[PDB]
RNA sequence: GCGCGGACAGUAGAGCAGGGGAUCCCCGUGCUUGGCGAGUCCGCGCACCA
RNA sequence: GAGUACGACCACACUUGAGUGAAAACACCAUAUCCCGUCCGAUUUGUGAAGUUAAGCACUCACAGGCUCAGUUAGUACUGAGGUCAGUGAUGACUCGGGAACCCUGAGUGCCGUACUCC
RNA sequence: GGGCGGCAUAUCUGUUACACGACAACGCAGGUGUCCUAAGGCGAGCUCAGUGGGAAUCUCACGUAGAACACAAGCGUAAAAGCUUGCUUGAUUAACGAUUUCCAGUACGAAUCGAGACUGCGAAAGCAAGGCCAGCGAUCCUUUGCGAAGAAUAGGAAAUAUGAACAAAUCAUACCAGAGGUGUCAGAAUAAUUACCACAGGGAUAACUGGCUUGUGGCGGCCAAGCGUUCAUAGCGACGUCGCUUUUUGAUCCUUCGAUGUCGGCUCUUCCUAACCUAGCGCCGCAGAAGACGCUAAGGGUUGGAUUGUUCACC
RNA sequence: CGGGUAAACGGCGGGAGUAACUAUGACUCUCUUAAGGUAGCCAAAUGCCUCGUCUUCCAAUUAGAGACGCGCAUGAAUGGA
RNA sequence: UCGAACCACCUAGUAGCUGGUUCACAUCGAAGUUUCCCUCAGGAUAGCUGGUGCUAGUAGAAGUAUUGUGCGGUAAAGCAAAUGAUUAGAGGGACCUAUUCUCAAACUUUAAAUGUGCAAACAAACCGUGCCUUAGCCAACUGCAAGGCCGGAAAGAAAAGAAUUAGAGGCACCAAGUGGGCCUUCUUCGGUAAGCGGAGCAGGCGAUGCGGAAUGAACCGCUUAGGGAUAUGUGGCGUCAAAACUUAUGGGCUCAUUCUCGAUACGUGAAAAGGGUUGGUGGAUUCCACCGGCCCCGAAAAUGGAUGACGCU
């Protein structure tokens, strides 16, 4: 079977990516970085939610996938499909090694990981407001599939924006955010006079 | 195992950003005599005549000129002493040092006063330690003090 | 490897004292003589009883040799010797192509 | 997909100002300002030939770091000074334009009345006396990004120097008249060149025509009279090289302040914002 | 390194792959350089002090 | 106030769009008997001067893109020295010092020589 | 550990490597013993890879090199260091000049700056004694080249020397420069077996106990998709995650090699509990009987046999 | 070079289809050697898998015997039975 | 006595291996690293050490600053910059355009800290367009180059934070032992890990005791002629055991039942997860959620036993 993870929990290597140096790397178990309706406006969702992370620690993608389906079973039976979005944060790039002492002892690929920071976002949820206890035990479930200390906090930006959750209405009311997809960028007064850009 | 002649070359041999070329005029045209003070330092655009890469960022004194070439005396520690190592570059790996400018400078001012107070002028008034004591008439005092907000703004989220 | 048939290169000697024509012959090491003092040595060593008395080199590892030209001015009869690279085929060829 | 996006201006590094201009090709030049480094940076002169569409430009040189020093200059449209008048850009032009600044450097430099050079000219070669009596004056032959062709106006400008008193190194390879076959020169092709017998010879031919040669067929240039004209010319020039041509407002345009441009961005934001 | 035999028999023919008629005949096909001397590959039998 | 030739530094000089240009230049330009070179006087070479600023070129403009110098980021990140410091630990703060980068925002958009020539 | 394997044995890039230099692993990713008369030298023209518009390869714009430069890699290079082409042999010689790299500051290999000769290319300034940086070799021996002629009354400025009583001609030596090779690449001329075995030693080094570790084995927790008619938790528990234990095996090589008797069984005593039975008690899907799961509890008990050396097994 | 000689030393094959249900395969095609293991014998003091499978022996058989043979790696004076 | 008898002799055979190697104290005092070696249990070789000295004793000094002037691509940062990897939408099945989720030992525009060359006035440098010399450079030169000679001036290096020195420099000769290391701090490479294996910097032990952590080569303190007094360091002050004969006229917190709560720097007994007491933050009308402190649960091994023991609340 799978040699346990917190046998590479201490970290501590530079990095190994998958690259022409390295070769024989299986995909991560984790694929889908984005659960709920990711073709949701970024209207849609005010509130936004976030796991972070409190440690330096690598978590493997098997974890990834767990907290994931988790926290997307958990939101379809206590609420609906159509009214959150959540993605997953940390990818795992970094490659674990097995040894199958000796000599010769430099190991071959056998997993995936994702090195991750104190203070390191890991998971964010964009909801409404009425289903926010259902974001947070979900929250709290999925983080009960991670290693290490995670804290939930409430994001005071508007959703996956740059915008303040209270500032977002009246800018979007004044003309001055250009909606493209899930995140929205503050129109700067700079560049050529467009059609856009005027405000 | 691997030690060639530019083993681990790869970021000291290499031109900076946008700063490729080959050597300038300026370069060609500056006189280089037996006795200057000139910093040896590689120009990976040339490949002739260039130095080991242990002289690139070492100072030393000019004891041969050749028409294409210059020998420099590097000092280089072994063991327990430091030999002076006579190096051969092309004159593209060398340039004209300003280790000894300050005390050109000060030599220079030297004379300067000399010559003043030989024909009785004024000196130039000296100048006066910042560090004396004095009184402080401030123009604005404002409280030194952490408040709120600096803990509340330093969290993100 | 491909090498001119006839080189045009500096003499050295006070009939020409210049660059002019040389033949090429390849360098071959001649016969080894039944008289020279080593081999009069060996033969003397080898003779009665004990076997072998110097040692029989082994352990080939060149796969090339080193070609050597003879250089020979058509002005003078003096010889030249030239050193080329290791090569797996040496060749006096006159295309050049 | 675009090429000249954001990041190709970023990593984008510009070639010398001379080089984009297409002027300066810094290889050659590089070379040619090059010395010895034991001549510890002695003189060294480059003679420059520039021809323009209507004019010829002859300078010594000597490369400076602050900038190069021209020393002395002469000028194809400065010949009728000295008789000749048409042509100012042909080989017997290129040749007098070479000769004056052969003896406008000589006698700026007080060397006059001892280099001479060839007072008449025949065309032949002579090889230079250099240090690779007293030597002569030296510079060395920058053509710049000119074909370096068999007969071509710069190797006259060479030669008009060469008869003028200069030692400026040269083989008599690209003289008109030189053939490759014979490895020889034809001194007699080169001197009707350099009088300008090939012109007279079109000029002919041009009359017996019955828009070329127009200015010199408003005046009476008849095809005969050219060569004891560049003779003369060059005896003129012998005589007295000092001699040239006989002899505030403001259209620059008000760059706006930044304040003021920034004025006029701000009230077209307001005009198109009132307008929509 | 030295000697031999061979690039089928030779002083350019023979075997035979593909060709017309009833296994027969007929078309084809085939080691280098020099005026008989000096090189390239296979083998054999022999030499071995860097 | 400009131009040409040779230049030094090599974008504050580049790129993209538009606009204007006195004089003299610069250049487009016209042409191939000769020197010379091409499949092609396209390039290049020779000889020239009927025309034109249409382009090159020079200056202007752009809430232009790049670039340069500032500020902000931020005493943040990281780090030299210390503890019988905290914490199970990962790590973290503290004590004596050093101290960034991107994003973003402000300004700017070549300059210095030699000679010769035109206003 | 040794053997088998491999080459980390000579050697080149990038990384390991910690912003001078130096820096190890049977560390990582790859190379090397060749190849080239042009793939060397120089001059001159030209611009590459890719795009886009157009002609039943040719065209016009863009194009910072995203191509190429023999071969691995790094670096460098755009009127070139690339491509084409013209003519060349600086890939020669070079008076024992100096220097770098390795480093003992020794050689070898590769480099760098030169001085002289004779030259190639170029109008010229210049550029070239190989293809930048890996591509290679002591003594002794063998072997080749050089010491043309013509001069000198006398060994000189300029005639190679010797074979020792001496003269000629051979022959053999010598002095300088190269080639033939040592890849264990600072350079012996080398097949197995030993259980019939021997010696000096080694705990610098394996096999058995002990020690560290705990991947593997073993035993548990947390969370909760599901299974359980229904119902996450009576019972169990995917996918994740956190432990514990030294009853398995691996990893290491710290102790012992002038010796710690080595599997199992037998006999005998003691200890532990993660509890099979025996005592109490909760709880179940608990009607009763039989059972499941848990808690306190190690006081007491836990057999007789067939096959197998067995421990395990299973009858 | 050319013959002879195994009671000289010794050696003595595979894969790819096939018979009215399934099988396995008398049959056939093929790749192939110096020859391709014949008569016999066997989980044998020779069988890894293995405590092979079946029968018998016992209440119970990793043992014994009798069978079977895809024989890791049986076999004919290296003598077989 | 036999996988080659016995006796005498060559023979005191050779051994890079094992064992041994005999008086005192005095001055100094290492190395386990480099290069080469059929070299890896051994040598040569340089380094480290000792003994000789030689030389004009403060000189040509420095494991340190400062100021001036060079070198650098590691930490960080970046992917809205090149090369590679990568999630998702948005506008013109794919392509593009603007970015966005994430990032690299063999990527990088930028870029520290710590470092690392050179200089900072006595054989030097400066001034004179001073003289001589040169087959050197330059077209020549009174210009450039080089060696000298003749003089002048020299805070002998001011002032501006504007160094300091238990700061005599140079030069040799002859030799020993070492050439198995190991530990720790930061930085780390391989390994699940190891009291594992391999490196960088620096301190150590080895070679070293003394004081302290009960005990321990390496931790803390301090390092040492043999004696007294005084005072400290680390560590302590209920008894063992010197010191609060159990200090204060100091504030809080904590209860723990067979594993003993705690008093364990290094280090030598723990997590995910959860719940008595008393603190904090933010809301609602005392309760709601959240976050600390100490304690408790989670927490199972074999002889009887260990904050060192007793004990302490
Ligand atoms: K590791
Ligand atoms: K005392
Ligand atoms: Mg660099
Ligand atoms: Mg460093
Ligand atoms: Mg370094
Ligand atoms: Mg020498
Ligand atoms: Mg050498
Ligand atoms: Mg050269
Ligand atoms: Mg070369
Ligand atoms: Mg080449
Ligand atoms: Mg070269
Ligand atoms: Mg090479
Ligand atoms: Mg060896
Ligand atoms: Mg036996
Ligand atoms: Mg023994
Ligand atoms: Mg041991
Ligand atoms: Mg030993
Ligand atoms: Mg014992
Ligand atoms: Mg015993
Ligand atoms: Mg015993
Ligand atoms: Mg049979
Ligand atoms: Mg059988
Ligand atoms: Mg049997
Ligand atoms: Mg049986
Ligand atoms: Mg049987
Ligand atoms: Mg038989
Ligand atoms: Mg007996
Ligand atoms: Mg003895
Ligand atoms: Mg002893
Ligand atoms: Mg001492
Ligand atoms: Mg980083
Ligand atoms: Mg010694
Ligand atoms: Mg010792
Ligand atoms: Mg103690
Ligand atoms: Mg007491
Ligand atoms: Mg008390
Ligand atoms: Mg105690
Ligand atoms: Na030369
Ligand atoms: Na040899
Ligand atoms: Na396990
Ligand atoms: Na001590
Ligand atoms: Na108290
Ligand atoms: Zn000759």
């Amino acid at each position: 079977a799978r040699r346990p993870s917190r046998c590479y929990r201490f970290c501590k290597n530079k990095p190994y990516p998958k690259s022409r140096f390295c070769r024989g790397v299986p995909d991560p178990k984790i694929r889908n970085f984005d659960i709920g309706r990711r073709r949701a406006t970024v209207d849609e969702f005010p509130v936004c939610i976030h796991v972070v992370s409190r440690e330096l620690e690598q978590i493997a993608s098997e974890a990834l996938e767990a907290a994931r389906i988790q926290a997307n079973k958990y939101m379809v039976k206590r609420a609906n499909k159509d009214v959150f979005h959540m993605r997953t944060r940390a990818h795992p790039f970094h490659v674990l090694r097995i040894n199958k002492g000796m000599r010769g002892a430099f190991g071959k690929p056998n997993g995936v990981c994702a090195r991750v920071r104190i203070g390191q976002i890991l998971l964010s949820m964009r909801t409404k407001e009425a289903y926010v206890p259902q974001a947070f035990e979900a929250l709290r479930r999925a983080k009960m599939k991670f290693p290490g200390r995670q804290i939930i906090v409430m994001s005071k930006y508007w959703g996956f924006t740059n915008i303040l959750r209270t500032e977002y209405e009246a800018l979007r009311d004044a003309g001055k955010l250009e909606q493209r997809g899930t995140h929205c960028k503050l129109i700067a007064p700079k560049g050529k006079i467009t059609m856009r850009n005027v405000m | 195992h691997s030690y060639g002649y530019k083993s681990g070359t790869r970021h000291l041999f290499a031109k900076k950003f946008r700063k490729h070329g080959v050597p300038s005029v300026s370069t060609i045209l500056t006189n280089i005599k037996v006795g200057d003070y000139v910093d040896v330092v590689a120009d990976s655009a040339v490949r002739e005549g260039m130095p080991h890469k242990y002289y690139h960022g070492r100072t030393g004194i000019v004891w041969n000129v050749t028409p294409r070439g210059v020998g420099v005396i590097i000092n280089k520690p072994v063991r327990t002493r430091t030999l002076r190592k006579r190096i051969c570059v092309r004159f593209e790996h060398v340039r004209k040092s300003r280790c000894q400018e300050a005390f050109k400078a000060k030599e220079h001012q030297f004379q300067a006063y000399l010559a003043a107070k030989k024909a009785g002028k004024a000196l130039p008034p000296l100048q006066k330690s910042s560090r004396l004591g004095g009184i402080v008439r401030p123009k604005n005092v404002e409280v030194l003090a952490r408040r709120v907000a600096d803990y509340e703004a330093m969290v993100p989220y | 490897v491909n090498y001119p048939k006839k080189k045009v290169m500096h003499c050295g000697d006070a009939r020409c004292n210049a660059h002019k024509s040389f033949k090429v012959v390849q360098y071959k090491a001649g016969k080894a003589r039944l008289f020279a003092r080593g081999k009069r040595r060996y033969d003397r060593k080898q003779s009665g009883y004990g076997g072998q008395t110097k040692p029989v080199f082994h352990k080939k590892a060149k796969t090339t040799k080193k070609i050597v030209l003879k250089l020979q001015c058509s002005g003078c009869k003096s010889i030249r010797q030239v050193v080329l690279k290791r090569t797996k085929h040496f060749e006096l060829n006159d295309k050049k192509k | 997909k675009v090429v000249k996006n954001k990041a190709y201006f970023k990593r984008f590094q510009v070639k010398y100002r001379r080089r984009r201009e297409g002027k300066t090709d810094y290889h050659a030049r590089r070379q040619m300002v090059l010395q010895d480094k034991t001549k510890f940076g002695s003189p060294k002169y480059r003679l420059v030939v520039r021809i323009t569409n209507k004019d010829i430009i002859a300078q010594i040189v000597q490369a400076k770091i602050v900038g190069d020093e021209v020393v002395m200059a002469a000028y194809a449209h400065e010949l009728p000074a000295f008789g000749i008048e048409h042509g100012l850009t042909n080989y017997a032009a290129a040749y007098a334009t070479g000769l004056l600044l052969a003896r406008r450097t000589l006698a700026k430099l007080g060397i006059a009345d001892k280099f001479q050079g060839a007072k008449e000219a025949d065309g032949s070669y002579s090889a230079v006396r250099t240090k690779k009596e007293r030597f002569p004056f030296k510079a060395i032959l920058d053509v710049g990004l000119a074909r370096t062709t068999t007969g071509a106006r710069v190797f006259g400008v060479l030669k008009g120097a060469v008869d003028g008193g200069m030692a400026v190194p040269h083989r008599p390879n690209r003289f008109p008249g030189y053939n490759k076959e014979k490895s020889s020169l034809d001194a007699k092709v080169h001197r009707d060149r350099i009088f300008g017998k090939h012109v007279a010879d079109y000029l002919k031919q041009v009359k017996e025509e019955a828009v070329q040669f127009s200015k010199y067929m408003a005046a009476k240039v008849l095809p005969e009279s050219i060569e004891g004209m560049y003779k003369k010319a060059h005896a003129a020039i012998r005589a007295d090289p000092s001699k040239s041509l006989p002899k505030h407002k403001s259209y620059k345009t008000k760059k706006l302040s930044g304040a003021e441009k920034r004025a006029a961005a701000k009230a077209k934001v307001a005009a198109i914002r009132e307008r929509l």
